[PDB]
Order: structure tokens, then C-alpha cells, then sequence
């Protein structure tokens, strides 16, 4: 259908779904290959060679406990738990967000649902999901870089 | 061709003719193919992001995704990503790096004191260049991390290696200095239409004494048994 | 005026940038009351004999000449520019001659016609990069002459 | 500091002149090679084109009130120049706040909107913009496009 | 096909989506390589030269107190915490703002959402993301710069 005469809508969406598919082929190629690589390496090196303090620097607020960044080597060298993504098949953050809004929802109602779960946690961190990154600010309570790391210390 | 000075010479007296030239086609294509990579990955917004197999990840994503970020912006990876996408479809084959970057600097400020920084703490990337590379030509490209060893072809400025040599990284100094006037004989080159050639290289002087300039190097990486290589047992 | 041995991308990692401008006399006057300027007279008097411009621009684009540069004050003394360079250096200063470190720093130096030196001072700012920011047309990311879509 | 002219050779001010005037002058030594080049974009930007013989005689019959062909050299080129830094203007220099600044953290959020507040007073009232517009230019039209910033 | 004529309604939208991409390209390398660069270099300068007393000056009301505007050596030179945007890739603040509006609803209902985050604040937070500016000035009491610098 790179031939033209004329073309209706559903045509041109045609030649051009096609005609992307041998590029795309090539993108899958890159993505599996080499940028893998560079990829798995880059989050090696974060995990091992950061210290603890710098950490929190770089991440800040993000890290909510010991769990969040902490972590033992025999993952890192195993890697385990996590898996690097990439451009060809991106991950929708905003539509996850939208199904926690929902779960939220029922865990309201159903007052047994209630009672073995913890809302506050599912509204932080279906806020900080979509973007916002601001709602622990907001609290009536706010922890800083120093208070956060006395509670990494544990 | 021949009949292109005599029209070059029509051209300067005020007359006009034809002279020749290559189609452009192969050029936009590339060029087209350049752009799709760039929009897939590099142009879009995390860039890098993170899966996660189990419960266990999910609580380390947010924060890995940012230190993530931090590498990628304040370390300036995307200039050289997208020469990495070129030179593949160029050339055949793109080769980059990857190092982890401490970096100090000292500056004085009035009276008289000076002072130490410290700067960006995070991975860095760069790019070998075709003729820069050094393989192991016994086992395939795709399956470089299968053999022996891998190495690039450096050019290393002389006040680097001494810094370094402080801090420890850099021994047999005394000796390196020295090849600052000759180092350079460079084997591959660009093509003739490309120009860079250089002059007066490397030498400047200073005002008491010593020259500043760069020393050629190679970087190797290699797999070996240390009690045959006198290492260690 | 860039160094020539590495990459115009790759400028931040060379030892010396630089540019050549005009500075007019009477803000060097000024700036030598605050402590900016120093060995001011001897620049003055560049002031008649200073002008040499090597490269020009086409004759088509219309670049003209005032041909006549200075102008005289009502009790004798004449207003002009002064040509000048500034540029930017990594120094180890014990070398250099103006300290003892034997690390590199950033420092910046005025010299005027070249002959005598109008300025000089170490640099303060947290970043170590020389303060100068270049676009570039063409792709390619080692030495290369770059084009541009006129070309 | 201050390095004074005295004069005397072995002086702080001549040894360090020396030294400064290497570096330029290797720089030079680039600007030498491309300046031809330079140049002829020049020629294309103004669409100039070496007189042809037969012009002399067109202008004479304009003159006296006829009418003939003069030569040209055609368009195109510029016009697609100028349709790319129109794009370019666009997409970085027309919007609103033009710098904005993007949080990894929350203690980045809180910190935002102050910062770019400051940020506006500076292209707005120290008249950033006219300079950026050449930037584009040049780089489009020469191949470079160098820029510069100081408190 | 970037010249075919009598298009419809698809064309329209493909040649110069197609047209745009190289050029959208280059804006990406201008982008990455110097517009970046000069950028990051301002917001050094303005976060370390300007004294506090100007900051105030300068940034007004936009300074709600300590957090907004100190700022320690260290970041200064790590470069922590905020990266700089532009035009290729724009922020829609717009957008934040009614996000943030639905997370304000929720917090008003659910009485145990309400104890632990700070209403007043997310309603004066979402305004000025907007472009109001002027909230701040319509409060009962009022805060002028000689109180903020205090």
C-alpha cells in the first residue's frame, strides 16, 4: 500500500501500520541486545555502590522505610524482584493509578475489607503513582532528610 | 569531474552551468530511521523505568526509578545516547561505556584560603569510536562478554594522571610525563574531507616550568587465573 | 577561541576557552574604582592605535566602517575601545606562578591588546564549567567540520 | 590579585603574558581553517550573485526607460531556512514560562515555584530573549552558534 | 507520500506528522547538548549569588517559608532534587491543579482522611499552581515582605 491513488482512512492507516512494522522489528532488536545491557548495568552499580546516606539524598521521600532501599547483595547479584523496562513497551502509570482509585473505593465500603487493610497507605501512594509527589508534604506531620534516615537506621 | 573546473571558472566571471553531484536518498533514510529511535526511547518521559516480579519489588520501584533519573539528567547520558543510534546504522555496529564518576575540584577564594567541592557522584557514559575499539576476535560481536578480554584506545590528559596519582589511582608517573611530546602517532583516520588534524599539538608551556598536553593510552579488561599471571595465588 | 585538541561538543573538557571582545574606556575607568581593573594606564593609550580586525565578514552582508573611532572630551582625553581578549584557564597554580597548590583551578584573565594584562581573578561558582553554551547543527559526535542547512 | 606592569622582564606580569598568548594563538589556528566556509554562507544568507557582462547594458536601458532581464540566483534555500528557525522559535522561545523546572523529590516540589519565579525576572528584565533568537539562527545558518552568561 | 494532492482528512494528519519528525529531531539535539546546558547554569547562579534578602525581593509571596528558598552548599553543587524542563517536553500545570482538586474532594469526605493532612494548604497550593497569584493577598491576615524575611 505504499502505492497511492486516492487513499480513504482506513487505506492510510494501513500502509503506514505496515510499513512501521520492519522498524519497529529493528527497535526490538536494539532493546534486547544493548540496551538490556546498559540497563541491568546501571542498576547494579546504583544498588551496590551508593552509600546508605547518599540514598536518601538523591531519593528522598520516595524511600518510605528500610524496605524501600535497603537491600541484601546476594539480589543484587542474583537479581531479583525487579526488572528493567523500556520505550518499546512502556508501562502506563496513570491507568495503575486508576484502578487503585478503585480498590480504594470498595476497601471504603465493605467495612470488613476495611479493617485488614491501611487506606492512608493506599491514598499516599496512589497520589504519588500519578505524579504528584507532594501529598507527604502536605501532612499534618513532615519527616526530613534527617528523620528519615534515623528511621532507616532502625 | 574533469569538466567541473571549467564550470567552477564560469561560475566566477558571472555565467552559470551545471556541475555534478550525489542523489540524496540513502541519506534521508537513515535520517528517518535515526528519528524513530530517538522518539521510541530516548524522548520519552522516565526514560528507564522499572517491573517488578514480585510484591517485594513494588516497594522498590519509586525510589530506584528516581536515583535512576538523577544518573540520566545531571549526568548528561542523552548527548551521547543518541551518537550511539547513529553510529549503528552508519557504521554497523555502536559501542558505549559505562564508569562510575567521584569528582572533586578545588577553588580558591579570598584572604587567600582554598577549598574542596564535591561534585556529581553517579555513573557516567561515553562513546568508542569504530577505530577505537579493541575485541577478541575469536568469539562473535554479539558474543563479546564471552571472551577473554576488551579493551578501548584513550587519550589521557597529563594534569588528570597527576591529580590522580595523589588520590592513588595512578602509579609510574614520573616516567608518563615524558611521552607528552611524541604520544600521539594516530594509526586509523577520518576521512580526507574531514579536517581536525592539529597543530602545535599538546605543547603548551607554562610560565615556571612543565608542559601540558595528553599522553595516548590503551584501557584493557581481561579474565585470568592470578597465580599465572603473578598476581596472587 | 576553543582549544583545539579535543571535540567543539566535547569543549567542556579542555583546558582553555575564550573570546575576543571590545571594551570601552570609560567602563574600564569605572570598574577600576571598584577593584576590577588594574593597570589602567597604560591601556588608555591603546586606545588611539588599537583596531585590527583579521577576519571579516563578507563584503555582501554590509559591514561598514565608522572609520574614525575616537572623540574628544571639551578638556583634551579621547573616548574609544580598547580591543581585548578574555579567556578562561585550568591551572595548577604553583606552576602558573600565582599560588601553591599543585591542584587545577579555574581562573580568568583580560589582556589588552595584547600587551598588558587588565584583569585577573580566580573563579567562584559551585559548577566547574567554563561559562560559554554551543549548538550544533550536524550529528556526528567526534571531530568533524559541521554544516549547516545553507551549506 | 593584581600583577602590575613594572616592565622588567622575569616579571610575574610577563611570564604569565607569555604563557597566555600560546593559548590564544593555537586557538587561532581553528578559526584560520574554517573562516573560508564561513564566509561563504554569507554569500548564500544574501542571495548574492557575481555580476553577469550582459547587466552592465540591462541597467542602461532602465535607465532610459526600457525594461530587461537581470540576473538572479534563486530563493529556495532561505526560505527553508527561515521556515526551520521559525520552528525552532516556536517550540523554545514563544512559550509562557519558557524555563520550568520539573521535581525528583518532594523536597524539589516545595522549592518550584519560587525558582522559577526568579527565573522569569531574569530572561524578562535582563532582556535575555533578543540574544537567544540569534543563537538559533546562527547555528542554523554557520553551523555553530556560541553563547555567554555573567552576573 | 509528502506531496499527494486532493488529501482527506488522514493526509492531512500524516505528511506533516511525518514532516515534523526530523525536525522535531534536531530540536532534540539542540535541546539535550545547549539549551540544557544553559539552563542548569542559571539555576546555579540564582540558587547561590542571590543573597536572601534579594530572594525575597525577587520571589515574593511565592516564598511560604524556610523550605522554599534555603537551600545548603551541598545541593548547590550536587545538583539534588529539581531538574530543568523545556519547551520539547512541557509540564501541564493545568493538569496538576484538577488532579489535585479530586485529591482535595476525598480528603473533605472520609473524616479520617481529613485528620492527617492540612486542607487550608492544599486549597492555597492549587491555586497558585493554576496561576491565581493573588490568594495569599485575600486572607485575613496578610503577610508582607518585611514579615516574610522575618
Amino acid at each position: 500500500s505504499s502505492p497511492s491513488s486516492r487513499r480513504s482512512a482506513t487505506e492510510f492507516r494501513g500502509t503506514t501500520s505496515f510499513a512501521s512494522s520492519r522498524l519497529a522489528n529493528l527497535a526490538y532488536f536494539f532493546s534486547v541486545t544493548g540496551f538490556r545491557s546498559l540497563a541491568k548495568s546501571l542498576i547494579v552499580k546504583t544498588q551496590q555502590l551508593y552509600t546508605v546516606e547518599m540514598k536518601v539524598k538523591v531519593a528522598g521521600d520516595n524511600i518510605k522505610g528500610a524496605q524501600s532501599i535497603i537491600v541484601k547483595p546476594e539480589d543484587i547479584s542474583g537479581q531479583f524482584d525487579i526488572m528493567p523496562v523500556d520505550g518499546t513497551l512502556p508501562v502506563d502509570r496513570m491507568a495503575q493509578a486508576q484502578f487503585w482509585m478503585q480498590i480504594m473505593s470498595m476497601v471504603a465500603g465493605n467495612p470488613v475489607l476495611g479493617a485488614e487493610y491501611r487506606l492512608g497507605d493506599i491514598f499516599s501512594y496512589t497520589a504519588r503513582l500519578a505524579g504528584l509527589k507532594g501529598i507527604d508534604k502536605m501532612k499534618i506531620r513532615i519527616l526530613d532528610d534527617d528523620q528519615i534516615l534515623a528511621l532507616i537506621l532502625a | 569531474n574533469k569538466k567541473d573546473k571549467a564550470a567552477i571558472e564560469k561560475w566566477n566571471k558571472g555565467d552559470t552551468d551545471f556541475k555534478s553531484l550525489v542523489m540524496p536518498y540513502s541519506y534521508a533514510q537513515l535520517m528517518t530511521a535515526h528519528a524513530y529511535m530517538v522518539n521510541v526511547f530516548l524522548n520519552r518521559d522516565p526514560i528507564f523505568q522499572t517491573d517488578s516480579l514480585n510484591g517485594d519489588g513494588t516497594e522498590r520501584e519509586l525510589a530506584l526509578e528516581s536515583m535512576l533519573q538523577y544518573q540520566v539528567k545531571a549526568g548528561e547520558m542523552e548527548p551521547s545516547l543518541l551518537v550511539w543510534f547513529m553510529d549503528a546504522l552508519r557504521y554497523g555496529v555502536g559501542v558505549l561505556g559505562d564508569y562510575w564518576e567521584e569528582h572533586v575540584f578545588h577553588q580558591t577564594v579570598f584572604v587567600k584560603k582554598t577549598r574542596v567541592v564535591k561534585g556529581y557522584e553517579g555513573c557516567k557514559t561515553f562513546n568508542v569510536m569504530v577505530y577505537d575499539f579493541i575485541p577478541d576476535p575469536r568469539v562473535a560481536l554479539c558474543k563479546y562478554q564471552e571472551g577473554e578480554f576488551f579493551g578501548r584506545r584513550l587519550d589521557l590528559n597529563v594534569l588528570d594522571l597527576k591529580k590522580g596519582a595523589k588520590f592513588g589511582k595512578y602509579f609510574n608517573v614520573e616516567h608518563a610525563e615524558a611521552l607528552v611530546a611524541a604520544s600521539k602517532e594516530e594509526m586509523y583516520r577520518r576521512d580526507p574531507s574531514i579536517g581536525q588534524q592539529r597543530s602545535l599539538k599538546d605543547s603548551t608551556m607554562t610560565p615556571k616550568g612543565k608542559q601540558v598536553g595528553d599522553i595516548s593510552c590503551v584501557e584493557i579488561f581481561v579474565r585470568l587465573v592470578p597465580k599465572d599471571w603473578g598476581l596472587g595465588d | 577561541i576553543p582549544d583545539p585538541r579535543v571535540a567543539l561538543c566535547k569543549y567542556q573538557e579542555g583546558e582553555f576557552f575564550g573570546r575576543r571582545l571590545d571594551l570601552n574606556v570609560l567602563d574600564l575607568k569605572k570598574g577600576a574604582k571598584f577593584g576590577k581593573y588594574f593597570n589602567v594606564e597604560h591601556a588608555e593609550a591603546l586606545v588611539a592605535a588599537s583596531k585590527e580586525e583579521m577576519y571579516r565578514r563578507d563584503p555582501s552582508i554590509g559591514q561598514q566602517r565608522s572609520l574614525k573611532d575616537s572623540t574628544m572630551t571639551p578638556k583634551g582625553k579621547q573616548v574609544g575601545d580598547i580591543s581585548c581578549v578574555e579567556i578562561f584557564v585550568r591551572l595548577v597554580p604553583k606552576d602558573w606562578g600565582l599560588g601553591d597548590s599543585e591542584f587545577p583551578e579555574m581562573w580568568v584573565f583580560t589582556v589588552a591588546d595584547k600587551k598588558y594584562i587588565v584583569a585577573a581573578e580566580p573563579v567562584n561558582t559551585l559548577d566547574d564549567k567554563f561559562p560559554f553554551h554551543i549548538l550544533e547543527c550536524e550529528i556526528d559526535g567526534y571531530m568533524n567540520k559541521s554544516r549547516g542547512l545553507l551549506e | 590579585m593584581e600583577i602590575l606592569y613594572t616592565g622588567a622582564s622575569e616579571s610575574l606580569h610577563s611570564t604569565i603574558l607569555k604563557a597566555l598568548l600560546e593559548r590564544i594563538d593555537l586557538g587561532d589556528t581553528f578559526i584560520s581553517d574554517n573562516y573560508t566556509r564561513w564566509q561563504a554562507t554569507e554569500r548564500y544568507y544574501m542571495m548574492y550573485k557575481i555580476p553577469n557582462k550582459k547587466d552592465k547594458a540591462a541597467i542602461e536601458k532602465w535607465n532610459k526607460g526600457d525594461t530587461d532581464f537581470k540576473s538572479l540566483v534563486m530563493p529556495y534555500s532561505y526560505a527553508q531556512l527561515m521556515t526551520a528557525h521559525a520552528y525552532m522559535v516556536n517550540v523554545f522561545l514563544n512559550r509562557d514560562p519558557i524555563f520550568q523546572t520539573d521535581s525528583l523529590n518532594g523536597d524539589g516540589t516545595e522549592r518550584e515555584l519560587a525558582l522559577e519565579s526568579m527565573l522569569q525576572y531574569q530572561v524578562k528584565a535582563g532582556e535575555m530573549e533578543p540574544s537567544l533568537l540569534v543563537w538559533f539562527m546562527d547555528a542554523l545558518r554557520y553551523g555553530v552558534g556560541v553563547l555567554g552568561d555573567y552576573w
